């Protein structure tokens, strides 16, 4: 493996900003429909 | 929590008795240990275990105290999309009627998180 | 449709991010050493394993919790107090979920709007805290010198502090929601 | 249980 | 008999209150905190408060 960690970093930032993108979308579906 | 509100002897009863118990049931968890200065995972449970029955004893009391002693913004005003307050008495007699879903669920929640911390990573 | 819907997705995405908070919070791997290491290993709020290096790289794993004794800084201390309070409060919620069935339900959205404002709060708290204690021997002897307070030197960045970031702005999203929920569902 | 449905709610 | 030599190695222990706090400080202080309950209570409820 040595120090490699850019994988997981992205991976992470990959689901994170999906789970951000869901919630923004259901805000935005709420709040001016 | 099931029991009427005016059986007073009872209900402190049952309170007292299982405060007595959860000391009982620390002392007779920890001494099968040496005498280390520092928490275990079994100290750590008991303790909130007492936390539970502890805080059901102050809810009974606060019950009976109440009941038997006293009587800019897109949104359109930035108090109550911000904040609240209407009042929040209202629904403190109500107390016992879903503080029987409160504490249930509470311990399953800390169950489930103690277990599922040790268990797996550690 | 709407409410009935938009609470459900509500409350299993609150299940979600409490349970990415816990992991995170129980998660060794926070700060890492890249290959600009003086040893090797990886960091958390209250455990660090320090490779030897002898031969297999063994780690000498240590710290918890359970005793701060065992904390290298006082920051690490705050830092996870802060994160075990933000835990606590979004289990208080998934507790309150069983609360809707007898309560109106307007104010208790509003009820979770400000105790999700609030365990937002704890963790950026406990996150900004964090960076503090990047000071103590332990921190300045596997990876080196260079690191410093507010500097992290030789260390690198791992997936939990990011995913404890995200699980910030996450919070924030999800107390909004909350709060247009408890707000407008009444009108 | 007795208590709680013929002497309470 | 006469004079003897000696030599001394000497200790200082210093006992770690974390187990006491845990076992007779803190359940004797709630159970304080308890006992006040009473006054909380109404004053006709003998059974209950003695
Ligand atoms: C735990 O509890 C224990 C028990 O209570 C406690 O022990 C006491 O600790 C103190 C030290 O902190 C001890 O006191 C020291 O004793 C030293 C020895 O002094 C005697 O011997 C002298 C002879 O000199 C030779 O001694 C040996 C060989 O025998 C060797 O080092 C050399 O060859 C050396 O030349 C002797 O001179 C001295 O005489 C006493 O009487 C004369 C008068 O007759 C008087 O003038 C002296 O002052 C003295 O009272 C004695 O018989 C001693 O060197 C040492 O001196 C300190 O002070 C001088 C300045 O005054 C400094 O220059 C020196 O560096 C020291 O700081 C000191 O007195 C004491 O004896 C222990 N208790 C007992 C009962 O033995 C522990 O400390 C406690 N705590 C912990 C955690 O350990
Ligand atoms: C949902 C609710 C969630 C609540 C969850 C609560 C979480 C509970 C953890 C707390 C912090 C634990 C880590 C820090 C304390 C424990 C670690 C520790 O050592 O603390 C000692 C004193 O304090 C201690 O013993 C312990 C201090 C903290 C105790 C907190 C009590 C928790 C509630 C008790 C319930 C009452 C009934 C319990 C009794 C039956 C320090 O001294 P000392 O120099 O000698 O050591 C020097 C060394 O060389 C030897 O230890
Ligand atoms: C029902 C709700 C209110 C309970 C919320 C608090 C619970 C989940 C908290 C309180 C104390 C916490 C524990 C405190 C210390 C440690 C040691 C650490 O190395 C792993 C996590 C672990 C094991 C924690 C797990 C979560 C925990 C049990």
């Amino acid at each position: 493996d040595s120090r490699d960690y850019s994988t997981e970093l992205s991976v992470t930032v990959a689901v994170g900003a999906s789970l951000l993108f869901l919630n923004i979308l259901a805000f935005a579906a709420l709040y001016y429909k | 929590f099931w029991i009427n509100k005016d059986a007073v002897p009872a209900r402190t009863s049952l309170g007292i008795t299982t405060v007595l118990t959860m000391t009982t049931l620390s002392t007779i968890a920890r001494k099968s240990l040496p005498k280390v200065s520092y928490v275990t995972a079994m100290d750590l449970f008991v303790s909130v275990c007492f936390i539970f029955v502890f805080s059901a004893l102050v809810e009974y009391g606060t019950l009976h105290y109440f009941v038997s002693n006293r009587k800019c913004l897109d949104g359109k005003d930035c108090a109550s999309f911000f904040c609240c307050f209407e009042d929040c008495h209202i629904r403190i007699a109500k107390m016992d009627s879903y503080a029987r879903i409160f504490f249930p669920t509470a311990f399953c929640l800390f169950n489930l998180v103690y277990w599922v911390s040790y268990l797996y990573l550690g | 449709r709407n409410s009935r819907a938009i609470g459900v997705l509500w409350a299993i995405f609150t299940i979600c991010f409490a349970i990415i908070n816990v992991v995170v919070f129980i998660q060794p791997y926070w700060v890492g050493d890249s290959v600009s290491t003086p040893k090797p290993g990886y960091f958390g709020l209250f455990h660090y394993c320090v490779g030897s290096g002898l031969a297999g790289r063994e780690l000498t794993c240590r710290g918890s919790f359970t005793d701060f004794s065992t904390i290298p800084s006082s920051a690490f201390k705050a830092a996870a107090f802060f994160v075990l309070l933000s835990m606590v409060l979004i289990l208080g919620c998934i507790t309150c979920f069983s609360l809707f069935f007898f309560c109106n339900t307007a104010t208790v959205y509003k009820i979770c709007a400000w105790m999700q404002l609030l365990a937002a709060l704890c963790l950026v708290l406990g996150c900004m805290i964090f960076p503090d204690g990047w000071d103590a021997e332990t921190i300045r002897d596997m990876c080196g010198a260079k690191t410093g307070k507010y500097s992290l030197g030789d260390c690198s960045v791992r997936w939990a502090y990011i995913l404890a970031i995200i699980g910030i702005l996450n919070a924030l999203i999800l107390s909004f929601l909350a709060f247009v929920l408890g707000n407008r569902q009444t009108d | 249980f007795v208590n709680y449905i013929f002497f309470g709610r | 008999t006469g004079a003897y030599p000696r030599l001394s190695l000497s200790f200082r222990l210093k006992r770690n209150i974390g187990y006491f706090i845990l076992q007779t400080y803190m359940p004797s202080i709630l159970i304080t905190i308890l006992s006040w309950v009473s006054f909380w209570i109404n004053y006709d409820a003998s059974a209950a408060r003695v």
